[PDB]
RNA sequence: CCAUAGGUUAAUGAGGCGAACCGGGGGAACUGAAACAUCUAAGUACCCCGAGGAAAAGAAAUCAACCGAGAUUCCCCCAG
RNA sequence: UUUUGUAUAAUGGGUCAGCGACUUAUAUUCUGUAGCAAGGUUAACCGAAUAGGGGAGCCGAAGGGAAACCGAGUCUUAACU
RNA sequence: AGGACCGAACCGACUAAUGUUGAAAAAUUAGCGGAUGACUUGUGGCUGGGGGUGAAAGGCCAAUCAAACCGGGAGAUAGCU
RNA sequence: UGUAACGGGGCUAAACCAUGCACCGAAGCUGCGGCAGCGACGCUUAUGCGUUGUUGGGUAGGGGAGCGUUCUGUAAGCCUG
RNA sequence: GUUUAUUAAAAACACAGCACUGUGCAAACACGAAAGUGGACGUAUACGGUGUGACGCCUGCCCGGUGCCGGAAGGUUAAU
RNA sequence: AAUUCCUUGUCGGGUAAGUUCCGACCUGCACGAAUGGCGUAAUGAUGGCCAGGCUGUCUCCACCCGAGACUCAGUGAAAUUGAACUCGCUGUGAAGAUGCAGUGUACCCGCGGCAAGACGGAAAGACCCCGUGAACCUUUACUAUAGCUUGACACUGAACA
RNA sequence: CUUUAAUGUUUGAUGUUCUAACGUUGACCCGUAAUCCGGGUUGCGGACAGUGUCUGGUGGGUAGUUUGACUGGGGCGGUCUCCUCCUAAAGAGUAACGGAGGAGCACGAAGGUUGGCUAAUCCUGGUCGGACAUCAGGAGGUUAGUGCAAUGGCAUAAGCCAGCUUGACUGCGAGCGUGACGGCGCGAGCAGGUGCGAAAGCAGGUCAUAGUGAUCCGGUGGUUCUGAAUGGAAGGGCCAUC
C-alpha cells in the first residue's frame, strides 16, 4: 500500500483555561490560524500563539461583528 | 553510559575546553591558614613547609574565607580585595 | 584496581558546587546558516545535565 | 537545492561576516547590505564574498 | 714455486637432565568494541637460545627550570 | 520451571545418601554505627613490632570561567534592570 | 596373443530375507561381478592437518573428517535454555 | 465411539410472567478468644507500657527481624565411662 | 575397470583417441622463507594443465561483454 | 526427449482396456554441434515396455519337517520409570482426558496372544524461524597478503658513437 | 626581450666494444676412496642475469570478516526521517503492511514599514474577437487568492499595487509549551545602533504548520585566551562558519 505515512502530533489546544491565574509570558493556547483573537493584555506570537503580557486571570469572551472569540487577561 | 545501540549522551554532546597547566600549580589559601604558619611572614617556602599549598605550587592567592586575627606580612602573593581589607584591618601589611 | 574513568565523558563534563554537571549544548559544530540566530544564541551558554540522565554521568565519572 | 550559500564580509576591516543563501544563476550581481557590526558597534556595509 | 686448504697426534673444555624466577630470537587466536577490519585481548599463551643464585640494568651525550637534584633496582603517592 | 494461561497429552526428576550455585581482591557511591571535628586520616617503611614513630599524600572547609584571571562572588557582553 | 569366454581359491558387495538391547558399532544364508590383470596379497618404508592422498564420493587419514587426534590459551564467548 | 443441546433422576409444574412472606447459601459481615504492623493520645516511658482507631491475599521486587550448622575468643571454665 | 569402508556401483569418475595452450633445459610447473628435489639422468614424435571421450558422418554464425596474445605513437600515473 | 509447463498434445502399433513403451508429427514454455550433435556392432549385478516356459506372487490359502515361541529345572539382563487404590461414553479445560463434572458398566489376581491409546520408548527436531552464533564454499562484496610482473637505489665497473 | 649557437664543463637516455665484480646445474686438476661442497686453470655470458629495501599493476591462490530491521511465520513485494486530515472515543496524547496526499525546496524580494485597492463566476452592450484576451455597466459577496500538499486562518485583510529601505540586526530575556533525554518551539521587555511613518507605533525573516543530520576528525577568518626553561611559533581553546 501507499498510506503508511503520518506526522507527529503538535500538542495544540487551550493550555490555560478561563479563570486561571497565570504569570506574564505564559502560553494560553497554541493554534494554527487565528481561531482565538488577542484581546487586552494578550499578544499574538509568530505562529499565532496568544500569550499573556501581564499577570492576571484568563478571560474568554465573544466580541466583534464577526462573533470572534477573544482572549483577554483580567486585572489581578 | 550505554543506552542500547542509540548514540550515548557522552557522545551526543560536543567536547569543550582544554586543561590548563598553570591551574595545576596554582592554589588558593583560606584566611584561617595564615595563623597556622610560624614566624608571621608568609610566602611560598613557608607555606610549603607548613603543608598548606603543595610542593609543586608556583602561585597562590589569599581569599576572604574564614578570618585572620593576628598581624601577618604577606610577601610575593596576589591578594583579593576583601582579603586585603581583612588583613589590613587586623594590622597586617601586604607587599610584592 | 581503581575504576577507569570514561575519558570521553571527562572531556565533556565538570562537577559544579552542588554536585551537578555542566555541559556544552549540541547542534553548534557544523551546518549553521539555516538555523535562526535566536536558537544559536540560546545554545551558546552551558547547561546542566537533566535529572533523567544524571545517573549515567555520575556512573561514568566516579572521580568527579 | 540550486540556491547556494555565501557570506557577507563587513567593510569596516574587521573579520566579521554574516551568512545567507543566493541563487547564482538568476542574480549574478553581488550583494550589498547595511548590517550591524558588533565589533565597532555600528551599522556598516557588508559585501558578498566566496563562502570557501 | 713459496704458501694456503686438508690430514694425524697431544692437552683443556663443552654436550644431557631439572619446579619456578631472568635476558634475548620469533609470536597468535577465542574475546571486548554489544557485528567487525584500526584498536583490544597482548608482546599474554606457546616454541627456541643462553646464564646465574639471582638475572637484566647501572655511574648521565639523565632530569629540572634560571632555584637545584645527582648511578642502577624495587615499594607507596603523584594518578586513573 | 516457562507462560496471557498448565492436572495438562509442554519441560525436569526411578529412589536414597554425600557433594552442587551471588564468593574473593582492589577502587567508587549511599545507609547504619563508633572516634575526632574545620579538620579527619595515614600508605610503603623504621620498629621486637596489632604499641609507638612516619603527614609523603588524599578528601573537606569556595566557587565561576574553555582559559589567563577574578573571588563570596564569577562568566556572557561595550555594559547588564 | 587377449585389461577374451564359462567357472573355484582370492578380491569385491548387485538383489531379497533374517538380524536392528544382533553371533557382528554393517555381518550370516541363498543367488551375483572380476577371476593373467588398470588383478590380488604378505613384509618394510615414504607423503601430516588448511596439510596429505583421491580412476573424484568432499571420499579416506586408527569404529571420529566441508579440515584428524592429544595437550595448552581455557572457567573462549553465549542479549539463549 | 454412546443417551450426550436440563449435570442426572425425573417434572404438566418440580416451566414461564406478576405480587408477597420465609429459608438455605462464602474464608463477605457479626460474636468470642489469640498473634503482629502503622498512626492519635496519655505514662515518667527502660525508652517501650494501658487504652484507642485501623490494617494483615499476593508473583518479580524492596525493607525489617530471626532459627539452625562448622570453626575462633570467652574456654587449662562447664558436661561426660 | 574405479567410486561415497557403514542406506547411492550408476547415465557418475577413469579410459585409449581428438583439440587448444604453456614449455628450448639451470624448461614450464610443483613441494620448499632457502639450499635443493621431483619433472628426468627425459629434450617438442617430450612433459605439464584444460575441455571432450572408441568408431562412422561432422563441428556451422558471433570478439559486443569478461579473459588471454601481439603493438607502444598519444592521454593518465608510484617510489625517486 | 535423462530436456514439453499446458499434457495423458494428436495419429498409428501392442492390450478387451496402455498417464509408461515403441514409430512418426513440430505449436522446441526452455535441444543443438568437443561444458560436443546424431547414429553405432559388441559390452552392462544400468532405466522402461512386451512375449514363450515356469511357478503359492496372486484367486486363497492348506498340510508336513526342523529352530524359537509355551511348560519344568539351573544361571540371569535392558531401554524406561514423579507417585498411583492405572474402566467406557458425552461435555469442560494449556482448545485430542485412566485421573475434572454427570452417568453407565465392573468380585480379587495371573498366564498365552494382538498392538488402538498412555499425544508410548530411543535422539535438548535435521524441516521453519530467531542469535548483530559458528563452520566451510563462491565471486567484477570489503580490506589485506604469498606468488607473478614494473621501475628507482645498491652489489654495479672502463672506453666510444 | 621576439628571433638561436659556438669553446669547454655540469649528468641523463639509447646503441656498440672490453674484463675485473657477479653467474655457470660446460671441460679438466686437487682435497678424495666422493655426480654433495670448496679451491685452482680455462671457456661462455657480463655490468645484463639474479638477490635486498621502497614503489605502481595483477592477485578468492590464501586469510579476517560483512551481507539491517519492520513483517498476522520467513523469503519476494512494500516501508524506514519530516508535514496535513481522518482513525483519535468534544482538553493533551494514542496503534496496524489502516484510509488519503505531500516535503529533502523557493525568495536580495515573494522580507520590514507607510499609503492605497478588492476578488471568483455569470448576464448585457462593443472592431478584428471566436465559449474564453482587453473595455463599460449590472448581479454576487470571498464559493477567489495565499510560491507549493492538506488543515486551521485571513476584509483592520495574512490576498493585490506603489514609494523608501535591510529588524533576514548584535548581546540578553521575566515566564511558559512539548520532550525519558539529546533537543525543539512561543515570548513581552532591557542596552547599543538601524529602517519606515508627522506620530502613536511596527520590524529578532516569509499567514502558521514539512523544506532535514547529533558527535568525532579536518578546512577558513577573527581573538595573546593558552603556549611543557624563557621570547616567539606549531598545536589546542573561544567566537563565526564549512
Amino acid at each position: 500500500t501507499r498510506n503508511g505515512r503520518d506526522s507527529e502530533a503538535k500538542r495544540l489546544g487551550v493550555k490555560r483555561f478561563g479563570g486561571e491565574s497565570v504569570l506574564a509570558g505564559s502560553i494560553i493556547v497554541r493554534q494554527r490560524g487565528t481561531k482565538f483573537h488577542a484581546g487586552a493584555n494578550v499578544g499574538c506570537g509568530r505562529d499565532h500563539t496568544l500569550f499573556a503580557k501581564a499577570d492576571g486571570k484568563v478571560k474568554f469572551e465573544v466580541k466583534g461583528p464577526k462573533n470572534r472569540k477573544f482572549i483577554s487577561i483580567e486585572a489581578e | 553510559g550505554f543506552e542500547g545501540g542509540q548514540m550515548p549522551l557522552y557522545r551526543r554532546l560536543p567536547k569543550f575546553g582544554f586543561t590548563s597547566r598553570k591551574a595545576a600549580i596554582t592554589a588558593e589559601i583560606r584566611l584561617s591558614d595564615l595563623a597556622k604558619v610560624e614566624g608571621g611572614v608568609v610566602d611560598l617556602n613557608t607555606l610549603k613547609a607548613a603543608n598548606i599549598i603543595g610542593i609543586q605550587i608556583e602561585f597562590a592567592k589569599v581569599i576572604l574565607a574564614g578570618e585572620v586575627t593576628t598581624p601577618v606580612t604577606v610577601r610575593g602573593l596576589r591578594v583579593t580585595k576583601g582579603a586585603r581589607a581583612a588583613i589590613e584591618a587586623a594590622g597586617g601589611k601586604i607587599e610584592e | 584496581p581503581k575504576i577507569k574513568t570514561v575519558r570521553g565523558a571527562a572531556k565533556r563534563f565538570k562537577k559544579t558546587g552542588k554536585g551537578g554537571f555542566k555541559h556544552k549544548h549540541a547542534n553548534l559544530r557544523h551546518i549553521l546558516t539555516k538555523k535562526a540566530t535566536k536558537r544559536k544564541r540560546h545554545l551558546r551558554p552551558k547547561a546542566m545535565v537533566s535529572k533523567g540522565d544524571l545517573g549515567l554521568v555520575i556512573a561514568c565519572l566516579p572521580y568527579a | 537545492g540550486i540556491r547556494e550559500k555565501i557570506k557577507l564580509v563587513s567593510s569596516a576591516g574587521t573579520g566579521h561576516f554574516y551568512t545567507t543563501t543566493k541563487n547564482k544563476r538568476t542574480k549574478p550581481e553581488k550583494l550589498e547590505l547595511k548590517k550591524f557590526d558588533p565589533v565597532v558597534r555600528q551599522h556598516v556595509i557588508y559585501k558578498e564574498a566566496k563562502i570557501k
